[PDB]
């Protein structure tokens, strides 16, 4: 369960001594740990990828707990991600607000800053992750 | 992952050379493939490069229309086809994979390199006239 070492909680497994790992659901709430400690960023669970957000970012979250975060863009640590209607991050070739983006696929990134294979063909894609007009 | 680089040597301007970047495991085919070449003292610059597939290819402006960049998937190679050489073409040329398929015009992105070949185009007249 819960412990708070030096000011920080950590979460252990009933069976080990060692802090928990890699996604988990605990009493409604969803969570990315890493050492026990759980983790803030985009990373995937059982169906797609989740928000585990910053402390107070909706609906009173604590820091590395899912949240719900519909049909807009994210910044995280200068990585560009887009939300769905259902709170997951897209991948694969998207179109939003007349625009086309290529979310990766190991980590719903934005493909962004110039020329990316994809599907055996070469693409351009700016600063913002837009892909550019024409062939390359 | 190791590449070795041939075909360099010198060209009178207006000719043609072409450069071989072949690799040592079948992997290198699963991969896009650049050149880039780099003036003494200089930073190396983008050329070409060719998809996995090797039929997707990106040129930098100064070389599209002269330049070709190719893969033969059986010999585990890729080629620059250089024609209409010009004096500016002068270079050391590296062959490079990027097995990340990310931003492909910059070489910090490529993670195993060809040791680099000599080429050399000359627009001067009266120094080949032995030879030829």
């Amino acid at each position: 369960g819960w412990v708070t070492i030096d000011g920080r909680r950590y979460y252990f497994e009933p069976n080990t001594a060692i802090g928990a790992n890699g996604y988990k659901i605990i009493d409604n709430k969803n969570f990315y740990f890493r050492n026990g400690l759980p983790q803030i960023g985009v990373f995937k669970g059982p169906n797609g990828f989740e928000y585990f957000a910053p402390a107070n970012t909706d609906a009173n979250n604590i820091d590395g707990q899912a949240i719900r975060y519909q049909n807009r863009f994210l910044h995280l640590l200068g990585n560009i991600y887009y939300f769905g209607n259902n709170s997951k991050a897209v991948t694969g070739w998207q179109t939003i607000n007349g625009n086309m983006y290529y979310f990766m696929p190991d980590t719903a990134m934005a493909a962004a800053g110039g020329l990316f294979e994809i599907d055996g063909v070469i693409y351009f894609f700016g600063v913002d992750g837009v892909k550019a007009p024409g062939i390359y | 992952v190791k590449l070795e680089e041939s075909g360099g040597g010198l060209v009178q301007a207006g000719g043609s050379l072409r450069l071989s970047c072949a690799a040592s495991e079948r992997t290198f085919s699963r991969y896009p493939v650049a050149w880039f070449r780099q003036a003494p003292g200089a930073e190396r610059e983008f050329v070409a490069v060719i998809s996995s597939t090797g039929t997707s290819t990106y040129y930098a402006d100064s070389v599209k229309g002269r330049f070709t960049i190719s893969r033969d998937n059986a010999k585990v190679t890729v080629y620059l086809q250089m024609n209409n050489l010009k004096r500016e073409d002068t270079a050391v040329y590296f062959c490079a994979v990027n097995s990340q398929r990310t931003r492909l015009q910059d070489p910090n992105e490529y993670d195993y390199w060809g040791q680099g070949t000599q080429v050399t185009v000359s627009s001067g007249s009266e120094q080949k006239l032995i030879s030829e």
